[PDB]
């Protein structure tokens, strides 16, 4: 139903389409047992993780419904598949849209 | 648009659809017409109508009563129908407040109209009309007092309430009388709400007061012929057989032979068949025996051989009242008499009333059914007699059921109209300007019962408002000088019951006429 | 093809009533409806609730 | 309009039609508008029914009884109409009910406005076929938007809360919002124990509505087994009777009858006796094979006689007679007896069970009723409504039955679109711009449809007080600025106007069904061109 | 409104005589009032001219002369003026002619 797609310093895209109306939150994972490396609201609040914080530039383009993750301090240890997660229409637990993730 | 006033009439002849501003006039005028022909039989000083039908037989009601007054009325405007079946399901819950529920939804929807024109939205009203009617209802509940507990402060709650039940119908001439009878009366049903066990017999001729409850009780069936006419320590057996040409109830048997002598025969074994029920019967060990059917005259002989009194045509409630006065048993089977259980009176006598004679059981065992001989001197008399009786006897039965109790006299009412003005005045928006009307149409009812006497009801709504807001909890009118007092102590107290019934079922009416805006008649059958 | 054929001759026969919206549903339908039926294609046989 | 108006180009009779001169007749635009003047003239009736702030109607049918309703299926029905299109519109409010039970004012109200839009477009001189095709093609817009928007909820019978919103929902335009949580609760759980949760099938006769005038509105509630309006057949007979074991009968407590034309002869004094004995054995073989069964309460269908009603009496088996055919089958059903046809076939194991059999009365009546409950899993259910007045009465009745009919369409399918004008608001905005995406010459049709669809906001704006326009478009703007087709009309002036917030809640099959009826009508009555009738 | 007002009072059942004295009394005080908050300027011809135009102004709102009243007012106080003092109405003739806009209409 929402097809999406995924494109020291780096950035790393999200981007979805498909059958909804609204984009609730847009997310960053990283796969270990998966875990958030951060996400975006609609109102731009943007709440990151603890193990990572703060070197963080996250931005959402609303226009195209669309993430864009700016890592920067790059390590040994920031190399996983980087999953992106999309919570659509009314928010509700069988509207989490998962990437196949980003491996680097 | 609109569907009448368009370039096309969407509508068989004969329909019609008031709109709007229309609707609510008609509805409005309807209902107040109700309550202003309802009043002025509220209250002590109320009085009566005549209600004088047009049919050939013409019919001719002297009333007091609010539910007959307006179930006796051609009725055409449909709110005018609303409260009219107010009033009715009033008289079929509680046996009062027919007139003053009537009167309570008029003055509602005449303080709507006032709002309306006021520029407020008929939504608006309603909401507030509920915040209201939740105030008055907690102020009520609170308001009431139970005395089922104490038996003598009970019974002179039931006084009371009868003596206040009465106070606005024909019987207050004799009321110290008519409260005695309907109390008494409603204590022998030792707990049970049975309105059918109180017979009323109405007997042209004597006095008001010449009425009373009788001790035992009195039916006005006949005896058979040869049978006895008084009987001292009666065992009685009450029935609800055949014993009149009973055939076996088999349909498809016939008498099909080749001689008279066999249908001569088969006759006799009719007659004999009809004789082992009466042994039967008899085998009871009984003096008097009443049948909610008829007696023929081979079973009446058969009786009066025996010396049994044998009371025919009993109805069903009478059989049930016989039962209920005597502790028998109705039975229409008498193959077990250990199981049937028999009645038992003192005496069985014939009496006369007026110029009628009566069938008298007295030193009955239970009593638990009553009859009440009402004289008068005219038709109209007995049957408002009647009509108050049963209005008491009701109150009685359902404070019977609910022991809560509440003053009357309008402090009831200006109670809850205090409550209701002080949410009002610690309420915000156009909502506090319909519960003030609501609060308005609460005090309307006593003014009303005021004006009804002639006094300054201006003034002694003013002084009980202000007796409310001091915490004089227990004010209201003294309607025998025309001033306010403690109805605690005055003695006019009402089943909360009622009261609250009163209130509940006229606002909701009053919110039910309210939601109209538009009235979209049929063509009429014609 | 012949079941093209009937849809198609069905499709026109609905082009011009209120079902027109609905006209190639209504087509497939009555054309299986035809196609189910015996031999004498008896109306009686096909319900219509 | 008339039939035929030459008489003839040679002076002879020109008699083509029978009654010519009586009949008349109506072509093309002028017919048109007449129906859509009529349409309009119903709708703007109805749309003050409409939402919270609506406002009732009370119907006086020809012997004079009133009715007090916002029921939009009731009114339409009671209405004395005679305009063949406003007969088209009480059939599309009457199709709204059957289908679905609910939006019967809101499928009236859209097809006027949908007629009153195709007004204007033919005035610029579009096809009415055009008119209509366009409005179907707006109208699938719609639908898959609705689907696209819509929320589900879960029916099940542990977390009831979004149903009882729902049906909340429901109930809010209705009288008996005085009530309105007691009344939704009880709607709830009354479908969900009559309910085929498998089957998705829910059968409205387990569900038996009765009034009673008395009481309170508040003393409506959900009796979970049945009442009957009859009492014991004796009056000697116990009132209550605890842990009854139930006996259901369709056999009369009489003599056996041939249903064939019989004649038995009596010949002899021995056959007269005979016949006695074999009369008093019988009612005598009655009782004992009713108490063998262990049954400690006989339910009868046909009514019975003195003998049979005795011997019930004297052996302690309470009775009633007279009971119908669909009650003694909802007591069988309610108390999990087996319905009896003749005495010998009766068993303890046909028998059904109550916790509780009583006899309630109703004040100063005289009137009875029997209440069967305490059952242990009864199949069926009974609403007792009471109530100050039988108008008041016969609107609980109707309005309960739109939320039972709303449970069940929740039942079907879950599938939640969010009210107070929000759904009409976002179909609005979908077909809006697939319109402006269409180059064809129905973009006119369709941007109709939607200035049409917004009507609902508009009438729930206008009887809630509010500007229509002004609160729609602001409305309309936030839905667009932020995405969020739950913005709808504060009816009720909470403030916010997010319904997912307020709780505004109605059936995707609701609002689907009411844009498919009201689009599959209007274009019916746009086909229309000619009218005939005396 | 004071007929209105009557039948409320008479349902309070005030008889309509005490309503009639109550009713002179209440009339003889808003008189007082009235003649008390009256102010002239005939004194002043511009402050005189300027109530002239007011008036003018106030009695033109209520009708369909309040699209054009700024033009209305001025007609009515320049053609009253005309009339030196005089009240002759007559003085003043009004032709209506079909056609043309309202603020056609002049002086
Ligand atoms: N003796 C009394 N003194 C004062 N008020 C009374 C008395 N008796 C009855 N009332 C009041 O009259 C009203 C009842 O009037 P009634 O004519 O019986 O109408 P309803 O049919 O509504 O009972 C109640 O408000 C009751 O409190
Ligand atoms: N609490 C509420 N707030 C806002 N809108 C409501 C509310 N309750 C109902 N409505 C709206 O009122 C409209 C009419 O509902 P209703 O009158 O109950 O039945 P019908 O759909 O048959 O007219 C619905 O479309 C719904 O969106
Ligand atoms: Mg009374
Ligand atoms: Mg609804
Ligand atoms: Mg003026």
């Amino acid at each position: 139903q929402v097809q999406l797609v995924e494109s020291g310093s780096l950035r790393l895209s999200c981007g979805a389409s498909g059958t909804f109306f609204r984009i609730n939150d847009m997310g960053w994972y990283r796969q270990k047992q998966r875990e958030l490396v951060a996400s975006i609201t609609r109102g731009g609040t943007t709440d990151y993780a603890d193990s990572v914080k703060g070197r963080f530039t996250i931005s959402r383009d609303n226009a195209k419904n669309t993430v864009y993750l700016q890592m920067n301090s790059l390590k040994p240890e920031d190399t996983a598949v980087y999953y992106c997660k999309a919570n659509r229409n009314w928010g509700r637990e069988w509207d989490d849209y998962w990437g196949q993730g980003t491996q680097v | 648009a609109s569907l009448s006033l368009a370039p096309v009439n969407i509508f068989k002849a004969g329909a019609d659809e008031e709109r709007a501003e229309t609707a609510r006039l008609t509805s409005f005028i309807g209902a107040i017409a109700i309550g202003d022909l309802v009043k002025s039989t509220l209250g002590p000083k109320g009085m009566d109508k005549i209600l004088l039908s047009s049919g050939r037989d013409a019919s001719l009601m002297v009333t007091n009563d609010g539910a007959t007054i307006l179930k006796n009325i051609g009725v055409d405007n449909p709110a005018a129908k609303v409260l009219v079946d107010m009033s009715r399901v009033q008289d079929d819950e509680v046996g009062d407040g027919t007139t003053s529920v009537t009167v309570l939804a008029a003055e509602l929807l005449r303080e709507a109209e006032s709002l309306i024109a006021k520029k407020i939205h008929p939504q608006t009203i309603i909401a507030g009309w509920r915040e209201a009617t939740k105030a008055a209802r907690e102020a009520l509940l609170s308001s009431a007092v139970d005395h089922g507990s104490d038996e003598v402060k009970f019974r002179q709650d039931l006084m009371n309430i009868a003596g206040t039940t009465l106070s606005s119908k024909l019987l207050t001439h004799h009321k110290d009388h008519f409260t005695k009878l309907a109390v008494e009366a409603v204590l022998r049903l030792k707990g049970s709400g049975n309105l059918e066990a109180i017979h009323i017999i109405k007997k042209l001729g004597g006095s008001l007061a010449d009425s009373y409850l009788d001790e035992g009780f009195l039916l006005d069936k006949k005896i058979g012929v040869n049978q006895p006419k008084r009987i001292e320590n009666a065992k009685i057996l009450i029935a609800n057989t055949g014993m009149d040409t009973d055939k076996i109830k088999i349909f498809g048997s016939r008498v099909r032979v080749d001689s008279t002598a066999k249908v001569a025969e088969i006759e006799h074994a009719e007659k004999e068949k009809m004789k082992e029920k009466v042994e039967r019967i008899l085998k009871h060990g009984i003096n008097c025996f009443i049948n909610r059917q008829l007696i023929y005259n081979y079973p009446e002989q058969l009786f009066g051989a025996a010396g049994v009194m044998a009371i025919e045509h009993a109805d069903f409630a009478g059989v049930e009242r016989l039962a209920l006065v005597t502790g028998g048993e109705i039975a229409s089977t008498f193959d077990h008499p250990e199981l049937v259980k028999l009645g038992s009176c003192k005496l069985i006598e014939e009496v006369m009333i007026g110029e009628d004679k009566l069938i008298h059981f007295s030193g009955v065992a239970l009593g638990e059914a009553c009859t009440i001989v009402l004289r008068g001197a005219t038709q109209q008399i007995l049957d408002e007699a009647e009509r108050s009786l049963h209005d008491a006897l009701c109150v009685l039965a359902q404070t019977v059921k609910d022991s809560r109790t509440v003053y009357g006299g309008g402090c009831s009412e200006m109670l809850m109209a205090h409550a209701v003005t002080q949410l009002a005045n610690r309420t915000p928006g156009k909502e506090a300007v319909a519960m003030e009307s609501y609060a308005k149409a609460l005090r309307m009812l006593p003014t009303i019962i005021a004006d009804n006497a002639g006094y300054d009801s201006a003034d002694l709504v003013a002084q009980l408002r202000a007796a409310h807001s001091e915490g004089n909890t227990t004010a209201g009118l003294d309607m025998r000088e025309g001033t306010i007092g403690d109805m605690a102590i005055l003695g006019i107290t009402e089943s909360f019951q009622v009261k609250r019934q009163v209130l509940l079922s006229a606002a909701e009416a009053a919110e039910v006429i309210l939601r109209v805006d538009n009235i979209i008649k049929a063509a009429p059958r014609k | 093809e012949q079941r093209k054929l009937l849809e198609k001759c069905a499709m026109t026969a609905l082009s011009s009533k209120l079902i027109s919206q609905q006209k190639a549903f209504f087509a497939k339908m009555v054309v299986d409806a035809v196609m189910m039926l015996d031999d004498l294609l008896q109306l009686k046989m096909i319900g219509i609730k | 309009s008339m039939g035929t108006l030459a008489f003839d180009e040679y002076g002879r009779p020109f008699l083509i039609i029978k009654d010519q001169d009586r009949k008349s007749r109506l072509m093309g635009l002028e017919a048109l508008k007449s129906h859509i003047m009529a349409a309009k003239a119903v709708a703007n009736t109805m749309r003050t029914s409409l939402g919270p702030n609506g406002l009732d109607k009370m119907m006086v049918d020809k012997d004079g009884d009133v009715t007090v309703t916002n029921d939009g299926a009731t009114i339409l029905s009671m209405m004395d109409v005679d305009h063949q299109i406003a007969k088209l519109m009480v059939e599309l409010s009457k199709s709204q009910d059957d289908e679905i039970g609910d939006g019967t004012t809101g499928v009236v109200v859209l097809a006027g406005a949908l007629l009153e839009e195709a007004e204007q477009l033919l005035d610029r001189g579009i096809h009415p076929i055009r008119i209509a095709d366009g409005y179907e093609q707006a109208a699938r817009v719609a639908i898959e938007h609705l689907d696209k928007i819509s929320d589900s909820v879960l029916v099940d019978i542990k977390d009831t809360e979004p149903l009882i919103q729902t049906a909340k929902t429901t109930l809010g335009s209705k009288v008996v919002n005085s009530c309105h949580r007691q009344m939704a609760e009880i709607a709830v759980n009354a479908v969900l124990t009559v309910a085929d949760m498998e089957r998705r099938d829910v059968d409205f006769e387990l569900i038996k509505v009765e009034g009673k005038v008395g009481g309170r509105l508040e003393d409506t509630k959900l009796i979970k087994g049945v009442i009957v309006d009859k009492d014991f057949s004796h009056p000697q007979m116990p009132k209550k009777v605890e842990d009854a074991k139930i006996a259901i009968l369709t056999c009369p407590f009489e003599p056996p009858k041939p249903k064939t034309k019989h004649k038995l002869d009596v010949t002899s004094v021995e056959d007269y006796k005979a016949l006695q004995k074999y009369e008093k054995e019988k009612f005598e073989e009655m009782i004992q094979q009713i108490k063998e069964t262990g049954a400690n309460l006989a339910i009868c269908q046909w009514g019975f006689d003195d003998e049979a009603n005795h011997l019930l009496l004297q052996n302690n088996l309470p009775a009633v007679r007279w009971v119908g055919g669909p009650e003694i089958e909802l007591i069988a059903i309610a108390t999990g007896g087996r319905i009896v046809p003749r005495f010998s076939e009766l068993t303890a194991e046909k028998l059904g069970f109550a916790g509780l059999v009583q006899e309630i009365s109703f004040g100063t009546t005289k009137d009875k009723m029997l209440v069967i409950e305490q059952c242990k899993n009864s199949r069926a259910v009974t609403i007792f409504i009471r109530g100050g007045n039988k108008m008041i009465i016969e609107e609980a009745k109707r309005s309960l039955h739109d939320a039972l009919c709303v449970i069940r369409n929740l039942i079907r399918d879950n599938r939640v679109v969010y009210g107070g004008g929000a759904a009409e608001i976002s179909c609005a905005l979908a077909v809006s711009q697939e319109a402006d995406k269409c180059p064809t010459l129905e973009q006119y049709a369709m941007r109709a449809f939607a200035d049409a669809l917004e009507v609902i906001p508009m009438a729930l704006s206008e009887n809630s007080g509010m500007n229509p326009i002004q609160t729609m478009t602001e409305v309309r703007a936030r839905q667009v600025k932020e995405m969020n087709p739950a913005l709808g009309i504060d009816c009720l002036h909470k403030g916010t106007n997010d319904m997912k917030q307020q709780h505004v809640i109605e059936t995707l099959i609701g609002k689907k069904q009411q844009i498919s009826l009201a689009t599959q009508m209007v274009r019916m009555i746009l086909k229309i061109d000619d009218i005939r009738k005396p």
